[PDB]
């Protein structure tokens, strides 16, 4: 949220002179904070156009994160840890499962507020159980995949 | 059926030579095929073979035929040999010894599993 003002007097707005002076402008209007701001803006010179001088070299600098990605893509943790993750998720999945039975049996309702009370639609077992299978699958794949890759290559 | 079962003793190599119109031609060649089949089954099955043992099972006619068939495969050492036993023992356990065998080539396996879902 940036705006530009040269700032010229009130009369210039009132007459309608101020758009004759601006020519070679597009202009724009936004409202961070209500009618009071709009009025202040109009008195000034309103939003005069901001363009950006940018290109791909500058754009590439901003892109970056970590070259450290080099070590990290290969890294995998201790096997006891692999087991902790798998255990925590299966245990979790048991809790939500009991609601899930109801969900599939019913859910004729399509009205979000009524569904929420009826078949525990809000705190849904479908959303969360799916979300859970998906973390567990991806997590196991990257850890497992790395361990094997490293083995062959280092020796 | 008899071939199918493994019931080699029952198999006719004694019949089909008795009608001589055209049935004999097939049965003579078949005798070589069953003979080979026995040599293979015994190779993986049991560690030794005798000469008292061998004549009857392969359906050899002579002891000379025994000497010939066994050495090819690599058996012959005498009435006592050791092929089978050792290999049968070696297969379970690859938890302390590195491996990738089954579930395909692993490297592909993890990547494929993730594409599908």
């Amino acid at each position: 949220v940036i705006d530009a003002f040269r700032l010229i007097n009130a009369n210039m707005m009132v007459l309608g002179h101020e758009p004759r002076q601006t020519t070679s402008n597009l202009g724009h209007l936004n409202k961070p904070s209500i009618q009071a701001l709009i009025h202040g803006l109009n008195r000034h010179y309103y939003s005069i156009t901001i363009n950006y001088r940018k290109n791909e070299l500058e754009q590439k600098m901003l892109l970056n994160l970590h070259k450290k990605s080099w070590m990290e893509g290969l890294t995998l943790q201790d096997y006891s840890e692999h087991c902790k993750h798998n255990e925590s998720v299966v245990k979790e999945m048991l809790e939500l499962a009991k609601n899930y039975n109801k969900a599939v049996e019913e859910e004729d309702k399509m009205t979000p507020e009524q569904l929420a009370i009826k078949n525990v639609g809000k705190q849904d077992p479908k959303r969360h159980l799916e979300e859970h299978v998906d973390v567990l699958m991806t997590s196991n794949i990257v850890q497992c995949l790395a361990a094997m890759l490293d083995t062959v290559v280092f020796k | 059926q008899y071939l199918m079962e493994g019931s080699y003793n029952k198999v006719f190599l004694a019949k089909g030579n008795i009608p001589a119109e055209s049935y004999t031609f097939f049965i003579d060649i078949l005798l070589d095929t069953i003979r080979d089949e026995i040599a293979g089954c015994i190779e993986k099955a049991y560690e030794k073979i005798l000469f008292a043992e061998a004549t009857r099972i392969l359906f050899f006619s002579t002891p000379k035929k025994m000497t010939d068939y066994a050495k090819k495969r690599g058996w012959l050492l005498g009435p006592n040999n050791y092929y089978s036993f050792a290999s049968q023992q070696q297969k379970p356990e690859d938890s302390t010894i590195p491996s990738t065998e089954l579930a395909r080539q692993v490297i592909e396996y993890a990547r494929q599993l993730e594409m599908i879902v």
